[PDB]
DNA sequence: TCAATATCCACCTGCAGATTCTACCAAAAGTGTATTTGGAAACTGCTCCATCAAAAGGCATGTTCAGCTGAATTCAGCTGAACATGCCTTTTGATGGAGCAGTTTCCAAATACACTTTTGGTAGAATCTGCAGGTGGATATTGAT
DNA sequence: ATCAATATCCACCTGCAGATTCTACCAAAAGTGTATTTGGAAACTGCTCCATCAAAAGGCATGTTCAGCTGAATTCAGCTGAACATGCCTTTTGATGGAGCAGTTTCCAAATACACTTTTGGTAGAATCTGCAGGTGGATATTGA
C-alpha cells in the first residue's frame, strides 16, 4: 500500500483538512459534501486566522510585547475596517475598546 | 475515562509561526481564535447550506463554500480569502 | 444559604462610573446610577432566563459557561473566550 | 495650597485610564450575587460555573461600555457633555432594544 | 409543477376565528411568509439545542424549548399549551 | 385517519414532518415533533387572523388586507416583538405624531 | 388672499401618508435606478416584475423607518427639522455605519 | 438615474416617518443612504442569481437577499 | 367669538377585477412489515462548585466647596413651507415574440459506505521565560500668582 | 510670564506563574473495494420579460413670499467633580466536603428502510361579490379681525 498523505498537505494547508469534513456532516448543513469544499473551507479559515495574526502580532510588537493576548486581538480587529465589520457583533473577552475621547470633551 | 476536547490551537499556533516566527500567545489569546475559527466556520457553513436548499441542491460543493465568503466576507478579504481557497483546492485535485 | 436581596445595588457608582469612562463619558448626570442599575438588571435577566433555559433543557442543576455563550448568541452579542 | 485639579481633567485623566486597560470595572463578589439572586428567580437550586459568571460579566460589561458610548454621543447631539438617563433612552430605542 | 403552500390551512383556521370573513391575495402572502419564517427559526433553534447536547434527533421536547427561547411571555405559554395538547390528542388513538 | 386529525388540527402535521426530514436540521425527526410544531404554527397563526380580522371589522372592510394585519402586530406588544425585524408589504405604518410637533 | 400657516399643511400630510399604505417613488425613475445598479454587478439582467416591487416595498420600509428615528435625534436635539446629522446619529447607533 | 427620486417622494417618505420640517441638504444625504442599501441589497441578490446560474433576478433573490441583510420582507416568496 | 375659505368625513350606489368554489388528477401522505438504532435507566469515578476562615487593604460612602455646565431668555437673519403656474415624464395598455427558466431523460464522474491500516492530536508531566509588580529618577501637564 | 504640585513616563530588575517542550496511548484520518445517484448536459416548452408607441394627465420643477426656526449670546442657579477622612467588605488563599457531571454498559421503545394503496392539495376553471370611485353635502378645522 501507497504512503498516508494528509489531504491538507496535498492542499499545502496547515489547517486540519480532514477535520473540516467530518464537521461538514456532522453538522447537518447538507445531506452530501463534495471533495473540495472542506479543502476550500479550510484554506479560508486558515486564510482568516492567517490575516487576523500578522496584525496582532504588529500590535503585539507596538505594545513591547512578544506574546499576543487579548487586547492586541482587539486593536488588530477593531483598527482594520473588514475585521472590524466581519466581527462586528461579536465582543472579544478582556479585549477593551480603542482609546478615543470625544474631540469636544477636550479643553479649550 | 478521560475525554479529550478537541481545538484548533495546533493550527493556529503553526499559522502564527508563519507569520511571526519568534511571537507567542497566551491561551486566553488562544481561546479567543479558537472562538473565531468556530464562528467564521459555522457562518460559512451556516450560509452554504442555506445556498444548497435555495436551489434544491444535496449536496455542499467547494461552490457553494465559495458563494458563502462572497456574501458573508467584506470586499478585500473575500478576494484573498477566494483566491486562497481555489488556489488549496486546484492543487489538492493534482494529486 | 442566605436570602439573596437587593443585590443590584451592589453596582455601585464609582463602577458605573468607570464603565463609563471606558465609554469615554466625561460628565454624568446623578439620575444615570439608576438609569445604569435597571438597563443591567433587563439585560441581565435575559441572558441568565435564556441560559438557564439551556441549562434546563440539557437536564442539568448548573449553569455551564457554554449555557451562557449559546444564551449571548441567541441574543446578537457573541462573545468570544469561554469555548464554543 | 493645597493643589486642586479643575472640574473634567481628572475626568479626562480617568478615561484616558480605563481605555487604556481591559481589567473589569464592576467588583467580582457583588457581580456574583446579583447573578445568583437573577437566577434564584427563573429556578431555584442552580450552580454555577466559575467561569460562567467570569463570561456573564465579559458580555455585561462590555455591553453597558458600548451602551455609554452610544449614550455619550446622544448627549454631544444635544449640544450637552452630561450623559443623561434622556440620553440612555434615545440610544436604546434606536438600537431597538425598548421600541 | 406544484407550487405547494400554506393557503388552505391559513383559510380553514381563518373560517374559525372570523368565519364572516375574507382575506386578500397579498395578505395570504404574507401569511404564509409568517408560516415559514416561524417554522424556521422554531426548526433552527431546535437543530441547535439537539447538536449542543450530543442528540442527534429532534424531538417535540426541542420544539418546545425552542419555542420558550423564541416566543414573548403570553404567546409562548400558549403556544406551548396548544403544542402539548395536540401531541396528547394525537397519541390518544 | 389523516395524521392531522388525530391531533384535531387544520395545519398539515404531515407536511410539515416532511419539511423536517428534508431540511437538514437534525439526523433524525421524532413523531411528536411534527405535531407539538404544526400547533405552534396554526396557534401563532390564528391569533394573527383573530386580531386582523377585528381591524378588517373597525376598518368597516370584510377582507383582511396587508394593513391590517399591520395594525395587529404593531399593537400587540408580543407579535410586535417577535415580528420586530419584519416588514409587512403594502402595510405601512401606525399612525403617530410625535406631540413635540403638534400646534398651539 | 387665503392661506395656511406654514407647518399645518404638513401635519395634513403626515396623517395622510401614515394612514394610506400605497408606494411612494414614482415606479418607473425607481425600477431605473434599480436596473443601473444591478448594471455594476452583471450586465444583461432581467427582473421579475415582482422582484423590483419586493425591492421598492425594502427601501421605502427602510426609508421611513429611519426617517422615525432620524425624528426622534432632531427632537432630542430641541430642533423640529431633521439635519443630514441627525441621520447620521441614527445609522451610527443602528450600527450600520458606527 | 439616482436623482430620478425626486424630492417630493423624499417628503412624502419623510412625511410617512412623521417629518414636520425638512432641511434641504436633507435630500441628497436621503438619496446617498438609498443608494447603499439599493446596493448592497442587490450585490448580495444577484449573487444569488449567478449562483444559480441565471439571467434573471427573481423575487426570491431579492427575498434572500433581504433576510441576509436583517430586512425580512414577507409578502414575496417567503 | 365671528365668519369666509378649504378640508374632511360620511352617505349611498353600480361594475368588474379579483375573491371563491369547483371538477379532476399526480404526488405526497398513510398503511404494513422488518430493521436499526438512540440514549434513557442504572451505577460510579471524581472534577470543581459551594462554603468557610482570617486578615489587610483596596475602595465605597459621606462631606465640603465651588467651577462650570445646563438651561432659561432674548433676539433676528434666513431657510424652508405654502401656493401658483408651467408642462415634462410617468402611467395605462395591450401587443408581439423570443430570451429564459424550467423539465424530463440519460449516465459518467462523484459520493457514500464498510473495514482495515496508519498516525496526527490530545492529556499530562517536565523545564523554561515573558512580563507583572515594584522602584524612582526624568519630563510633561496643570493650576496658581 | 515663571513656579511646584502632581501625574505620566519608561529603562531596569527578578521571581514564578503561565507558556512551551517532550512523551505515550488512541479516536480519527487515510487507504481500498464496491455501491449508489447527483445533477450536468441535450431537446423543447410555455412563461414571462422586454420593447414598442401613442396618448394623457398627474405629478414635478420654478418662482414669489415671509412665517416661524434655528443659531447665537448672555446670565445665573445649583449640580456634579474633585478631594478627604472613615472604616467596611471585597480580595486572597487554601482546606474540605460532595453534589452532579460524565464516562460506560445494556436495552425497549422509537425512528428509519422500502414497497403498495389512498386521498389530498393544487391548477385551471365556471360561480360571486367587496370596494373602489364619484358626487354631494354637511360638519370640521383653520385663520383673519
Ligand atoms: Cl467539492
Ligand atoms: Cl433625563
Ligand atoms: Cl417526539
Ligand atoms: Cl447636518
Ligand atoms: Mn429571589
Ligand atoms: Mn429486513
Ligand atoms: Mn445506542
Ligand atoms: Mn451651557
Ligand atoms: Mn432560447
Ligand atoms: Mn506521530
Ligand atoms: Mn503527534
Ligand atoms: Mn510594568
Ligand atoms: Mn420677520
Ligand atoms: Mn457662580
Ligand atoms: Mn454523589
Ligand atoms: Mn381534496
Ligand atoms: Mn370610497
Amino acid at each position: 500500500r501507497a504512503k498516508a498523505k494528509t489531504r491538507s498537505s496535498r492542499a499545502g494547508l496547515q489547517f486540519p483538512v480532514g477535520r473540516v469534513h467530518r464537521l461538514l456532516r456532522k453538522g447537518n448543513y447538507s445531506e452530501r459534501v463534495g471533495a473540495g469544499a472542506p479543502v476550500y473551507l479550510a484554506a479560508v479559515l486558515e486564510y482568516l486566522t492567517a490575516e487576523i495574526l500578522e496584525l496582532a502580532g504588529n500590535a503585539a510588537r507596538d505594545n513591547k510585547k512578544t506574546r499576543i493576548i487579548p487586547r492586541h486581538l482587539q486593536l488588530a480587529i477593531r483598527n482594520d475596517e473588514e475585521l472590524n465589520k466581519l466581527l462586528g457583533r461579536v465582543t472579544i473577552a478582556q479585549g477593551g475598546v480603542l482609546p478615543n475621547i470625544q474631540a469636544v470633551l477636550l479643553p479649550k | 475515562k478521560r475525554s479529550r476536547k478537541e481545538s484548533y490551537s495546533i493550527y493556529v499556533y503553526k499559522v502564527l509561526k508563519q507569520v511571526h516566527p519568534d511571537t507567542g500567545i497566551s491561551s486566553k489569546a488562544m481561546g479567543i481564535m479558537n472562538s473565531f475559527v468556530n464562528d467564521i466556520f459555522e457562518r460559512i457553513a451556516g450560509e452554504a447550506s442555506r445556498l444548497a436548499h435555495y436551489n434544491k441542491r444535496s449536496t455542499i460543493t467547494s461552490r457553494e463554500i465559495q458563494t458563502a465568503v462572497r456574501l458573508l466576507l467584506p470586499g478585500e478579504l473575500a478576494k484573498h480569502a477566494v483566491s486562497e481557497g481555489t488556489k488549496a483546492v486546484t492543487k489538492y485535485t493534482s494529486a | 444559604r442566605k436570602v439573596l436581596r437587593d443585590n443590584i445595588q451592589g453596582i455601585t457608582q464609582p463602577a458605573i462610573r468607570r464603565l463609563a469612562r471606558r465609554g469615554g463619558v466625561k460628565r454624568i448626570s446623578g439620575l444615570i446610577y439608576e438609569e445604569t442599575r435597571g438597563v443591567l438588571k433587563v439585560f441581565l435577566e435575559n441572558v441568565i432566563r435564556d441560559a438557564v433555559t439551556y441549562t434546563e433543557h440539557a437536564k442539568r442543576k448548573t449553569v455551564t459557561a457554554m449555557d451562557v455563550v449559546y444564551a449571548l448568541k441567541r441574543q446578537g452579542r457573541t462573545l468570544y473566550g469561554f469555548g464554543g | 495650597k493645597p493643589h486642586r485639579y479643575r472640574p473634567g481633567t481628572v475626568a479626562l485623566r480617568e478615561i484616558r485610564r480605563y481605555q487604556k486597560s481591559t481589567e473589569l470595572l464592576i467588583r467580582k463578589l457583588p457581580f456574583q450575587r446579583l447573578v445568583r439572586e437573577i437566577a434564584q428567580d427563573f429556578k431555584t437550586d442552580l450552580r454555577f460555573q466559575s467561569s460562567a459568571v467570569m463570561a456573564l460579566q465579559e458580555a455585561c460589561e462590555a455591553y453597558l461600555v458600548g451602551l455609554f458610548e452610544d449614550t455619550n454621543l446622544c448627549a454631544i447631539h444635544a449640544k450637552r457633555v452630561t450623559i443623561m438617563p434622556k440620553d440612555i433612552q434615545l440610544a436604546r430605542r434606536i438600537r431597538g432594544e425598548r421600541a
